[PDB]
């Protein structure tokens, strides 16, 4: 199991930002993160490629189709590695 | 490993599915496997025109699943 | 709970005519009767057709083995 | 070869062509990367462009990038001491 | 037929005239010499049909598996 | 707290034994796995 | 120099069995409830005597 | 210099960072407030000791007598008994590897000091009830179950001292299963006597029952011991194997599947055959065969010990082997994460029972949201002397708002009502500490949902107090005063 | 495995290495590599000799008004390694003939 | 057989690599690993439709490689022996 993956699981319960492979940007609370990067989130704000926003209560995104995630800066500050 | 996706919470709920190709469908989750292939019942294709057409019970390959959104409360 | 593979096994048994959504190609979809399939979701289709959504034109194929790579979605059609 | 550059500031190139510059803190089998104090650039990687060095820069912060979408990495600057 | 699977179908079609469509829209007609476990494909006396029209007569040809969309007997 | 330790007089008994001084109480796994320390 | 020893467990069980005439048969400490050192210290400080104990 | 406690100035090494603790303390949804309670001498302090040992790498037990880290008085160290409740605040990982902020109140088990338990019950969200595996359900166990249920808390059980079954009573492993099953049944019977309709059934299948041995540092749930099997053999699923390891289920080794019917007449239940049997084999190889065949067994488990470790006597050696086999106590943390609610989701039945003004009000809704920016409402049930004994520091939890050092607050006593206004005081708080047994971490601000040591407010506080802000909140009411078991 | 390299579709590569014969590789980059196979593997990675790379291009609106006419191009590469994913097709036809 | 092993032998050679995204890389190999992840020094890298940039070090994810152009001098028959 990978070092970044452990740090992701650590962000469960925190507000995170996710960009997909298609560039839609989802911000909200990370409920569950699976080993393969599958992500369950809640109370989302989504910002599309045209710039428009929307609001969603509940989402789940497949790990493969995630480009990246932004985690809380405070959480990062792993040391042993 | 050979893990399941954690989707039992979403079983028998109405969902909104974003697929690759800018394709979107809506239906009730009836089941899944470790590849995230889905069974969706009472499925409806949301055509880019805005028009929606009923396609019944269908299989979506997990490969081409970008994102899902619940239309219910879990 | 219905497992996706089983749905297919059902399609197979039923000999329902099937319409397949392909990966990253919207203007064409494939149709046929599933005779058999394998662990990779590779399908053997009978009396198969290319369906051009744009041209409303159908291309007749007969005996097809479609690689599963292309599968986005599997639906049934009354025809 | 990866462990050497750990703790350093690193310029990472994405498959769409973006430039992610952050502190390289962790990696793995897939090359999923952990980037602290990370910013994104789009238009340029400056080599002292007399007009300006920085356009479309965005502050991101603590970033986990998936290796699927990584192309390449070069050393951008030394480790911050902190 | 009583369940006719991918693998046997392809094996029955060895020794036969086939046409393979590739994902990229090229088409290759020829005698199927062999296939392997990954579904790489070997044609003899291959011909190329692009836009459904005879383009090039090519001879003996290996097609990498990931390129294949579908195979047809013909 | 009281050490309730039970002396054994005769060695032919098993080590783990219910002494009459004690008051009476009253999905698939792979083929390789076993209980720990089965040997 | 004969300064340190380490024994195996059959050795210790044989020695323990052979020494039992000189050894106690207590397993815990509660036998010495008001017969421990601290009770004797308190007793000395208060000028009181536990019935078996020193004065 | 009068010195009455074992408290220190130096802050020892930890595995976590301190600002990571301030982070978790802000986050307010990972944290949990647990009270450890039990009968006299059932192993609470040595359990907390086990956790501290795990978290602080250099603080260790002295091989022959235990440090009772949480007993910080010369009277508790001499007299041998817990007298006064002591708070610990640590950061612990789960089986996933996700850390949580645990605020643990170690309470005395002697029945005469049960009032300290009630103080620890007011400030916390759940309770972990420790039970001696040899001794069973005793006097104060029953009394504390009744008291915890009636004070509206979640209950999880840890069955400590399982070595007493193997190394003292020497029961065969099947009869060990029967005795443990007897204990969990009797706790269920006591709850169903006192609790209402509410399904507070405990079973290890439901994951709120913990089997431990705090002397030899063994602690597991069904889940974490399953995870040890999954870590040894790659393709095991964690949870699904966990759901089959208790009860009258059995195993068919030709089918490779768990049956509810026994395959032969002479067969072993799954718990006995997968959990107790290796435990009986580990302890027997250690205490019986350290010289002959402990190296072979340590190889087969994968544990490696150095040459100086094999030269220890049997009790430190056994504690060492079990620390290397069971690792961190993640099964406990899973039990407390899954079944003890957080401050946010637990705040509602707390303000129901606790707050005199009533549940729904501006202050009531404000508390129920548990946000750290609202009005300050802090509630102090405990008061601690300094190491010299001169001045006191109050100990409370923050229910809403945030306390800052130096800021003035109004303190309201038990006899205060709104309309009289006579029984009240204004005081400036000096310093704030995140209390830890032998040392305090000094902080500047403490958010909502957390325990805090407060300097400066002690002089108007007779017994318990509520603390609110001076400007505004003319609608504040004092929390109900402590109701004692006795 | 050798049997599958020897008789399966990859025998095209196996035959080209043994006979030191030329093969044309249609490639994902829209380029074609024409040469001799020194080595190959499962993935169709190859080490190639005497490679003639051929492709086609346009001036790409040299006018400024979207006007160009297609242009063929080629170049010689004596020694090179090809990662096999880029393979579309490998042709064991008689190019020399 | 496993041709990545062959590439792993090419430390201290200078090569030109063409990427899947069209980028061209010329530098001296410091290391190829089992995933064909390639590391170089003294690198002149030309993204398609730019003038070159020089980097002291560059690290490429293996999958992003199209092909390596090897030194004409390279003694392949030696390197193909195991
Ligand atoms: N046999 C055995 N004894 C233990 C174990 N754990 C603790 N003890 C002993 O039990 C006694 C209990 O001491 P503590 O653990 O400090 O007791 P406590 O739980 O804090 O109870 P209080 O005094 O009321 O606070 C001590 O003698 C410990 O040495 C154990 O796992 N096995
Ligand atoms: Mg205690």
């Amino acid at each position: 199991i990978g070092v970044p993956i452990k740090v992701l699981h650590e962000a469960e319960g925190h507000i995170v930002t996710c960009e997909t492979n298609t560039g839609e940007v989802y911000r909200g609370k990370l409920i569950e993160a699976e080993d393969n990067m599958n992500c369950q989130m809640s109370n989302i704000t989504v910002t599309y490629r045209d710039g428009r926003v929307a609001q969603l209560e509940q989402v789940y995104i497949r790990g493969s189709k995630i480009r990246f995630l932004i985690l809380p800066d405070m959480l990062k500050n792993m040391l042993k590695s | 490993k050979a893990h399941p996706p954690e989707l039992k919470k979403f079983m028998d709920k109405k969902l909104s599915l974003k697929l690759n190709g800018g394709r979107h469908v809506q239906g009730i989750l009836r089941g899944f496997d470790p590849f995230m292939n889905l069974v969706i019942d009472e499925c409806v294709e949301m055509a880019t025109s805005g028009q929606q057409n009923n396609i019944g019970m269908v299989v979506i390959r997990g490969n081409s699943i970008i994102m899902l959104e619940a239309l219910e409360r879990v | 709970m219905v497992q996706p593979i089983n749905l297919i096994f059902r399609y197979l048994q039923n000999r329902s005519r099937i319409q397949v959504w392909l990966y990253e190609q919207v203007n064409m979809r494939i149709e046929g009767c599933i005779i058999g399939f394998d662990e990779y979701m590779n399908l053997v289709l009978d009396d198969a057709e290319e369906i051009h959504s744009k041209t409303k034109s159908r291309k007749q194929l007969g005996r097809i083995m479609l690689k599963g790579d292309n599968i986005t979605l599997l639906q049934s059609v009354s025809n | 070869k990866m462990l050497q550059h750990i703790d350093y500031r690193m310029r990472c190139i994405l498959q769409d062509g973006r430039i992610f510059i952050g502190t390289f803190k962790a990696f793995d089998k897939h090359m999923n990367l952990i980037l602290c104090d990370c910013d994104e650039f789009r238009k340029i990687k400056p080599k002292n462009s007399k007009q300006a060095e920085r356009e479309e820069k965005r502050v991101l912060g603590l970033v986990l990038l998936r290796g699927e979408n990584l192309v390449s990495m070069t050393v951008e600057g030394p480790p911050p001491k902190d | 037929s009583l369940p006719l699977n991918p693998k046997p179908f392809l094996n029955g079609l060895t020794g036969k005239p086939v046409m393979v469509k590739l994902k990229w829209g090229m088409e290759y007609k020829g005698y199927l010499v062999s296939v392997d476990g990954y579904m790489n494909m070997q044609l003899a006396n291959t011909e190329e049909y692009i836009d459904g029209a005879l383009s090039g007569h090519l001879g003996e040809v290996l097609i990498r598996c990931n390129n294949v969309l579908y195979i047809r007997g013909v | 707290p009281n050490v309730v330790f039970i002396k054994t007089e005769d060695p032919d008994l098993p080590a783990f034994y219910f002494d009459p001084l004690i008051n009476p109480i009253s999905f698939e796994l792979p083929e390789f796995v076993e209980p720990f320390l089965k040997d | 120099t004969y300064q340190r020893w380490q024994f195996t467990l059959p050795m210790m069980s044989t020695l323990y069995r052979l020494a039992n005439q000189l050894l106690t048969d207590l397993v815990d400490d509660n036998y010495f409830y008001l017969f421990d050192l601290k009770a004797f210290f308190t007793s000395k400080a208060l000028n009181m005597a536990i019935p078996g104990g020193p004065k | 210099t009068k010195k009455f406690t074992l408290m220190e100035q130096t802050l020892p090494v930890t595995v976590y960072e301190m600002d990571f603790l301030a982070d978790l303390m802000d986050n307010s949804e990972l944290i949990r407030n647990v009270t450890l309670c039990g009968h006299l001498h059932h192993g609470k302090t040595c359990f907390v000791d086990c956790l501290i040992e795990q978290t602080h790498p250099e603080i260790r037990k002295r091989y022959d007598q235990d440090l009772c880290y949480t007993d910080i008085l010369f009277t508790e160290q001499e007299r041998g008994v817990g007298i006064k409740s002591t708070p610990v605040t640590v950061v612990l990982p789960d089986t996933k590897g996700k850390s949580y902020l645990f605020n643990i109140m170690d309470t005395p088990g002697h029945v005469n000091f049960s009032d300290e338990v009630t103080a620890g019950l007011r400030i916390s969200d759940g309770v972990v009830l420790f039970i001696d595996a040899a001794e069973g359900v005793m006097l104060n166990t029953e009394r504390l179950i009744k008291h915890a249920v009636q004070e509206r808390l979640a209950v999880t059980v840890c069955i400590n001292k399982i070595d007493r079954l193997i190394l003292e009573l020497k029961l065969p492993p099947t009869d060990a299963y029967y005795k443990l099953r007897h204990i969990v049944d009797e706790v269920n019977g006591l709850i169903s006597m006192y609790s209402t309709d509410e399904n507070l059934i405990l079973s290890p299948l439901l994951g709120n029952v913990c089997f431990s041995s705090s002397q030899y540092s063994i602690c597991f749930t069904l889940g974490s011991f399953a995870k040890i099997y999954a870590d040894t053999f790659g393709d095991i699923n964690y949870q699904e194997f966990a759901k089959r390891l208790w009860g009258d289920i059995y195993f068919n080794p030709k089918t490779r599947k768990f049956t509810k019917k026994a395959p032969t007449s002479s067969s072993q239940r799954s718990f006995v055959e997968f959990i107790l049997e290796p435990l009986y084999k580990i302890l027997a190889q250690v205490v019986g065969d350290v010289d002959t065949s402990l190296p072979r067994t340590l190889d087969e488990l994968g544990i490696h010990l150095t040459k100086e470790e094999l030269k220890l006597n049997i009790r430190p050696l056994l504690r060492l082997v079990c620390k290397k086999f069971f690792g961190e106590f993640t099964g406990f943390v899973d039990m407390c994460v899954q079944h003890i609610p957080s401050p946010k989701v637990g705040a509602k039945p707390k303000i129901e029972h606790t707050y005199t003004g009533g549940v729904d009000s501006d202050l009531g809704e404000a508390m129920s949201d548990c946000d750290p920016d609202g009005p300050l409402m802090c509630h102090t049930t405990k008061m601690y002397s300094t190491d010299d004994g001169v001045q006191f520091h109050a100990f409370g939890r923050v229910l809403s708002g945030t306390i800052h050092a130096g800021q003035p607050v109004k303190v309201l006593g038990e006899n205060y009502t709104l309309e009289d206004e006579e029984d009240s005081q204004i005081c400036t708080v000096g310093r704030l500490w995140i209390s830890v047994a032998r040392y305090h971490i000094e902080v500047n601000r403490v958010p909502a949902g957390n325990w805090v040591l407060i300097e400066g407010v002690d002089q108007p506080i007779v017994k318990t107090a509520t603390i609110t802000e001076p400007r505004g909140n003319e609608e504040a009411q004092i929390f109900r005063p402590l109701k004692f078991n006795t | 495995e050798e049997e599958e390299f020897n008789t399966g579709p990859l025998s095209v590569l196996t035959q080209s290495v043994k006979n030191n014969t030329q093969v044309l590789i249609n490639c994902r980059n829209n380029k074609k590599l024409l040469g001799r196979v020194k080595a190959f593997d499962r993935h169709c990675n190859m080490v190639l000799e005497n490679v003639k790379e051929m492709w086609t291009e346009v001036p790409k609106s040299g006018k400024g008004k979207k006007k160009s006419k297609p242009v063929n191009k080629d170049r010689y590469i004596s020694k090179m390694f090809l990662r096999g994913d880029s393979v579309i097709v490998v042709l064991r036809n008689p190019l020399i003939a | 057989m496993k041709l990545v092993r062959f590439l792993m032998k090419l430390s201290h050679e200078t090569v030109t690599i063409e990427l899947k995204n069209g980028t061209q890389v010329h530098g001296t190999i410091t290391g190829v690993d089992v995933s064909m992840n390639t590391h170089l020094k003294a690198v002149k890298m030309t993204l398609k439709n730019r003038e070159p940039v020089q980097l002291e070090t560059l690290s490429i994810r293996g999958n992003n490689i199209r092909y390596f152009i090897l030194p004409d001098s390279l003694p392949l028959d030696t390197l193909l022996v195991d």
